[PDB]
Order: structure tokens, then C-alpha cells, then sequence
């Protein structure tokens, strides 16, 4: 999983 | 004493910090419980293995991971094909934190690459040929400032950059993220950051921006993406940092903000969650904990006399324990939590957070807390820009020689 | 036509109908940094996307190509922009496009571009008829999806669709009373409809929250909501609150209840209450219990609160240095 920031 | 455990997370009393679900199970409690069980295993590992705990920041491993990534990435990074300046920033900053020098071959190549990402109309895109966007623009500027050479600084086309910011500015004080794009608090921060560093802030550029940001603070005390939304650490950091740049922190209810952020630190895990009732995550070691240095400076500027002179208003020790014991990948790189795969974003933020937790600085007063081996100490980071304080000073000073575009 | 995942999918460089166009390789420079070793499929689609974007070819084939570019990297905002240019120039059916965006969001719901695109479509069509139900479906899979909740607030506000939201909030709170996104939505609905000044509404809300606190005393959301809706007017403005919280101390204690008591004391002290001193000491006593026993993770905060209260409410606080 990844953290979205844009 | 001999029976005394120096690590906060391993003390017997610590087990009392486990979740109490009141025998009412919901998706939230079940998820929280799963994380706590996994974290408990990590904590108890030394004990069940009959070894003395030694908290070591795997520098050599992190350096290898970063050094290579700065040059080439696997297709695992295809999802970040529109965020390459971020990859430059996360990597360069992690290296700076680890006190690794940036070879001039590297620095020049990063500069040329960022020039290619720069739009003819101002701002930087996610890669060559992509339309400009405030997030990649913020990252590009930060990366060039970390390099901090005359070449790096000269890459930024200031007149166009200013024109770009104006083209995104809204009547209500907010900014679009890019032409035809969305609006949220990240844009206010991205714009304030790049505009302050490059000295392009005109009298009216941020008209209404502070007020718009203040409307994002909600009943929780924190700040949401847009007015009405749930408070979140990512957006709260953006909101407060932007206000700090604009010297308008006072527009917020700082007391409710401070109460909200301090409550985001997980009693058991020691790290921070992004919003109430969600899970702990290593990147919030920066977004959330980074608010404390900002709050300290703001409250102190109001002459708050009760402010500590040696610590931030969070458990610095527990955060460091969480990061060092739970967020390091053996192969290099850092992560969200045990079970998650490493990535450059979490590598940048877990380290930025570790640095903040290790260094307290209120003007003349200075006090460090370095958990584990002393080699674990990182270089300090500026709580507003998340780049070295020296790079910030260096950049602003250089850009103050130039006049604000237009005059 | 040809899905990015069909077993018979073919690279664009091997497609006859694309023979006239020369792909445009990515310009990374002489010696690249953060260079991504893209797969064949990825690089092929993007080389062709670069070609059409550069020529500004506003065609049907270019349109179909953006769908593939998007599936390969839905975060590519440049592709989304070009797709919207094509939707207008080619006069494409926007409901067909709505069907497409709902499918994409279903598969990648934590992306900024997909939600912004859906919003533009709704704005263009001036039709919110499918929104609340669509969002409800996404929220049924992740009840805390931030973009989903944000889009939901936008739709509700812009189209004045307030009528059934509190009912929706009640339903989700029943499923997971610990869902902070739902408590935030609850506040959003109420503040934009009846407001909290209406004494009947405020009363109802507090009864409800205290009731939830009794069922799950450790759920921090209910505690934050209660403080959230009362703190602006002043916690001391509600004298019965204190007495009633104390009544939960036995079988419903939590560091949350203790913290609330300190907040009530803090405000009482701020509004010159009776027994100034008795109150201050009660507060400092709790701040210490919290910092040293019941909420040590926040020891630095609690020490600071204790120090602030001391700094401005001790009997000595208004006394000149000479006395
Ligand atoms: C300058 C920039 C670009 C700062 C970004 C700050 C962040 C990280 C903002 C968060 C944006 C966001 C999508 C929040 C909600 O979605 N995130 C999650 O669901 C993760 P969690 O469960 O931890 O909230
Ligand atoms: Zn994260």
C-alpha cells in the first residue's frame, strides 16, 4: 500500500 | 536500577496502554487491535529471543537504498511517474539528514533534470513534458535548495514562477493545485513555501489565504483539506506551516490545535496516527510531530511562559522507539508500519520525524534526546520547509539579493 | 475496444491505425536521475501519449489512448487534463464518461485525480442524481475514504441535498460508532442545517453523545465531538456537565473523562468561578495523574497544562512581587 499526497 | 528498563515501550506498565474495546467490537477496534498485536511482537522480540535490545539506525543500509534510488528506480515506481521531483526531494533530504554529501556530478545532474521538468510558463511538472503542478513545484524548489549551489538556485525562473502562482490563485484566498485541478490546503502551503524561499511574495499574492486556511480548522482542533472536512495531520501540517510562513498563526485557535495533535500520538505504539480512530503510520512522525516545533515557536512568540525549555510537547523517546524498532527495513529504507513495504516517501518522513524528536531548539536553548546508539543522531530539519535550517537560511539570503519580480 | 489487460492487447507500436505517428521518447537528459525502468507496456503507451499531446491531436484514437495511459498511472494529472480537453472537443457523451469514472474510482478510490474528474463531470452536467448512492457504495468498502467524504460534502452543499444525510450518518454510526469520519459528517450536517445554537438540537446532541460514551467509554471520537460542540460557547457555561461526568468516574472512567474534567476546570478558572483555589488544585491533581499514570504518552502536554493553570490561576498569580 502507498500513502497518497498528490 | 538493575530491574529498570530504559526503553519506554518495553516497561511492564506499558502493557496497560493496550486498547480497551469495552467489549464492543467495530471495524475500528479490530483494526487497531491487529496493529497493536504486531507491534507488541516487535517490542517483545528481544525478550523472547533473550537478547539485550540495541536500537540502531541502519545508516549504511539506508544510504545504499538512497544512493541507488537517486539514479534508477524499478517499475514499482511507475505510479510515481508524475512525481519525479518528489523522488529527488525525498532522496536528497534523506541523504542530508544522514549527513551524506551530495557529489557535484549528482547535484548538476539533478539540476539539469529539474530544468527539464520546469514549465515554459512557470512551476515544475511531475516529469519532462508534464504540465506544472504545485506539489512537484514545491518538491523541485526544496530539492534545488538542498543542493544550494548557484546552479541550483539559477534553475528557478522566478518571474514565471510568480506568474504561475497567480494563475492558480482563487478569489476566496485558496489556490488550485494546477490548472483545471483541485483545491485543498496543500496548495496554500506549496505556494507559500516556494514563494517565501525564492522571495517573490508580492503585497497581494496571499490575500485571503490566511483566512481561507483558518476556515479549514474544524471542531476537532486540527485542520482538514477544505472547510468542513475531518482534521488530518497532512493537511494540518500544511495549514499551520503556511500560516507560519505568512506570520498569521494567530488566525487559528492554537490551543485546540495543540490539544488535537498531542492526542494523535498512539499510547501503545508511540508513533502518530493521521486522524482520530485510524492507524499509526511512520510518515506522521513528521506531519504530526512536526507541528509541535511550529506550535512551540508560535506560543513562545506570544510570550507563553509555561513552555518547556528542553522538550517538544510530545513523547520524543516513544516516537524514536517506534521509528527505530518498527519502521526500518533490514535491506534499507523506512516504512509506514511493520508489514508494509519500504518506499522513498516513508524513508524521507520517518527520518525527518526522527530528527525532530532528537532535537529541541528554542533560540539559545538546545537539548537533544538520542535513543539507542549515539551514531543514531541525524542532522536537524527546519520544521516549516523540511530541509536543513542552513539550506533555508542560505537560500532565502541568496534570493533576497534579487528583487521581487516586477519590483 | 482493447482493454489494457486483455490477453490479446497489443503494443501501440504494433497497431496499424497508429502507423502514421512517430512515438515521442521521454526527454530525461544525457545522464538521468530518479529514472524509472518502465515496463514495455507503460513506456509504449506513454511514448504515444507524448506524441498526441505534442501534436495536440484531438481525435477519437487519442481519446481511447488516454484511458490506457490512465489505467497505467491514474495519478498522471497531465493525461487527465488532456482527456478533459478531448471530452469537450470531441463532444463525447458525458454520461458514458460518468460510467467510466465510476468504474475507475471503484478500482482506485484513494486517488485525487479520479475524484476531481468526477466532480468536473457533475459540474458540467449539473446533475447530482447519482452521487450520494455512488459515494455510499465506495464508503461501504472503506467507510473512512477521505476523498469520498470530501466529494460527498461538496455534492450535498452545492446541490442542497441535506434531507437524508443525518439519517445516513446515524446508520454508519450504528455500524461503527468509532468512525471519526462519520462524527465529522454529523457535525457538518448539523452546523449547516439547524446549527447548534438551537437549544433543542444542542441538548439532543449531547444526550446522544453521552449515551454513546456510556456504551463505549473509551471511544475517543464521542469525547472529541462532545467537547467540539460545547467548547465554543464555553464548557463552564454548562454547570450540570461537570457533575454528570463525575458520575461516570466509577464504572466509565478513561483518560478521556479525566482530560475533559481538566478542560471544564480550565474554563471555569478562565471565567472567575467560585472557589477559584479548590478548582485549580482539583485540576493540577488530575494533570499529574494524567502525566504520571493515566496518560503518560502525553506527559509533556499535561505538564504544560498544569504549568499554565499554575501560571495564571494560583492565588499568587495576581499578587505583586513586593507583597
Ligand atoms: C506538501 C504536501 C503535498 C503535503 C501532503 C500532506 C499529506 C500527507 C496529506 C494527506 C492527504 C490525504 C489523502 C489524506 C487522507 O488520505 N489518507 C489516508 O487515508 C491515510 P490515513 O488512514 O492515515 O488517514
Ligand atoms: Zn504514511
Amino acid at each position: 500500500t502507498k500513502c497518497v499526497f498528490m | 536500577p538493575v530491574w529498570s528498563e530504559p526503553l519506554y515501550s518495553l516497561r511492564p506498565e506499558h502493557a496497560r496502554e493496550r486498547l480497551q474495546d469495552d467489549s464492543v467490537e467495530t471495524v475500528t477496534s479490530i483494526e487497531q487491535a491487529k496493529v497493536e498485536e504486531k507491534i507488541q511482537e516487535v517490542f517483545s522480540s528481544y525478550k523472547f529471543n533473550h537478547l539485550v535490545p540495541r536500537l540502531v539506525l541502519q545508516r549504511e543500509k539506508h544510504f545504499h537504498y538512497l544512493k541507488r534510488g537517486l539514479r534508477q528506480l524499478t517499475d514499482a515506481y511507475e505510479c510515481l511517474d508524475a512525481s519525479r521531483p518528489w523522488l529527488c526531494y525525498w532522496i536528497l533530504h534523506s541523504l542530508e539528514l544522514l549527513d551524506e554529501p551530495i557529489p557535484q556530478i549528482v547535484a548538476t545532474d539533478v539540476c539539469q533534470f529539474l530544468e527539464l521538468c520546469q514549465s515554459p510558463d512557470g512551476g515544475f511538472g511531475g516529469g519532462p513534458g508534464q504540465y506544472p503542478h504545485l506539489a512537484p513545484t514545491y518538491a523541485a524548489v526544496n530539492a534545488l535548495c538542498i543542493i544550494g549551489t548557484e546552479e541550483a538556485y539559477n534553475v528557478i525562473n522566478r518571474e514565471k514562477l510568480l506568474q504561475y502562482l497567480y494563475s492558480l490563485k482563487q478569489p476566496d484566498g485558496s489556490f488550485l493545485m494546477h490548472v483545471g485541478g483541485e483545491v485543498d490546503v496543500r496548495s496554500a502551503y506549496c505556494a507559500a513555501s516556494v514563494a517565501s524561499l525564492t522571495n517573490i511574495i508580492t503585497p497581494d499574492l496571499f490575500e485571503g489565504t490566511a483566512e481561507w486556511i483558518a476556515r479549514c480548522q474544524n471542531w476537532e482542533g486540527g485542520i482538514g483539506g477544505v472547510p468542513g472536512m475531518e482534521a488530518h495531520g497532512g493537511y494540518t501540517f500544511c495549514g499551520l506551516a503556511a500560516l507560519v510562513i505568512l506570520k498569521k498563526e494567530r488566525s487559528l485557535n492554537l490551543k485546540s490545535l495543540l490539544q488535537w495533535v498531542t492526542s494523535r500520538q498512539m499510547r501503545f505504539e508511540g508513533g502518530f496516527q493521521g486522524r482520530c480512530n485510524k492507524l499509526v503510520d511512520g510518515c506522521y512522525s513528521f506531519w504530526q510531530a512536526g507541528l509541535l516545533p511550529l506550535l512551540h515557536r508560535a506560543l513562545h512568540a506570544q510570550g507563553d511562559p509555561a513552555l518547556s525549555m528542553s522538550h517538544w510537547m510530545f513523547h520524543q523517546q516513544a516516537l524514536q522507539e517506534y521509528i527505530l524498532m518498527c519502521c526500518q527495513c533490514p535491506a534499507g529504507g523506512l516504512l509506514d508500519k511493520p508489514g508494509k513495504s519500504r518506499d522513498f516517501y516513508h524513508t524521507c518522513y520517518c527520518l525527518s520525524g526522527l530528527s525532530i524528536a532528537q532535537h529541541f531548539g528554542s533560540g539559545a536553548m538546545l537539548h537533544d534526546v538520542v535513543m539507542g546508539v549515539p551514531e543514531n543522531v541525524l542532522q536537524p530539519t527546519h520544521p516549516v520547509y523540511n530541509i536543513g535550517p542552513d539550506k533555508v537560511i542560505q537560500a532565502t539570503t541568496h534570493f533576497l539579493q534579487k528583487p521581487v519580480p516586477g519590483f | 475496444f482493447l482493454s489494457l489487460d486483455s490477453p490479446t492487447y497489443v503494443l501501440y507500436r504494433d497497431r496499424a491505425e497508429w502507423a502514421d505517428i512517430d512515438p515521442v521518447p521521454q526527454n530525461d537528459g544525457p545522464s538521468p536521475v530518479v529514472q524509472i525502468i518502465y515496463s514495455e507496456k507503460f513506456r509504449d503507451v506513454y511514448d504515444y501519449f507524448r506524441a498526441v499531446l505534442q501534436r495536440d491531436e484531438r481525435s477519437e484514437r487519442a481519446f481511447k489512448l488516454t484511458r490506457d495511459a490512465i489505467e497505467l498511472n491514474a495519478a498522471n494529472y497531465t493525461v487527465w487534463h488532456f482527456r478533459r480537453v478531448l471530452l469537450r472537443s470531441l463532444q463525447k457523451d458525458l454520461q458514458e464518461e460518468m460510467n467510466y469514472i465510476i468504474a475507475i474510482i471503484e478500482e482506485q478510490p484513494k486517488n485525487y485525480q479520479v475524484w476531481h474528474h468526477r466532480r468536473v463531470l457533475v459540474e458540467w452536467l449539473k446533475d447530482p442524481s447519482q452521487e450520494l448512492e455512488f459515494i455510499a457504495d465506495i464508503l461501504n468498502q472503506d467507510a473512512k475514504n477521505y476523498h469520498a467524504w470530501q466529494h460527498r460534502q461538496w455534492v450535498i452543499q452545492e446541490f442542497r441535498l441535506w434531507d437524508n444525510e443525518l439519517q445516513y450518518v446515524d446508520q454508519l454510526l450504528k455500524e461503527d460508532v468509532r468512525n471519526n469520519s462519520v462524527w465529522n459528517q454529523r457535525h457538518f450536517v448539523i452546523s449547516n442545517t439547524t446549527g447548534y445554537s438551537d437549544r433543542a438540537v444542542l441538548e439532543r446532541e449531547v444526550q446522544y453523545t453521552l449515551e454513546m460514551i456510556k456504551l463505549v467509554p473509551h471511544n475517543e471520537s464521542a469525547w472529541n465531538y462532545l467537547k467540539g460542540i460545547l467548547q465554543d460557547r464555553g464548557l463552564s457555561r454548562y454547570p450540570n456537565l461537570l457533575n454528570q461526568l463525575l458520575d461516570l468516574q466509577p464504572s466509565h472512567s478513561s483518560p478521556y473523562l479525566i482530560a475533559f474534567l481538566v478542560d471544564i476546570y480550565e474554563d471555569m478558572l478562565e471565567n472567575q468561578c467560585d472557589n477559584k483555589e479548590d478548582i485549580l488544585n482539583k485540576a493540577l491533581e488530575l494533570c499529574e495523574i494524567l502525566a504520571k499514570e493515566k496518560d503518560t504518552i502525553r506527559k509533556e502536554y499535561w505538564r504544560y497544562i498544569g504549568r499554565s493553570l499554575q501560571s495564571k490561576h494560583s492565588r499568587e498569580s495576581d499578587i505583586p512581587a513586593s507583597v
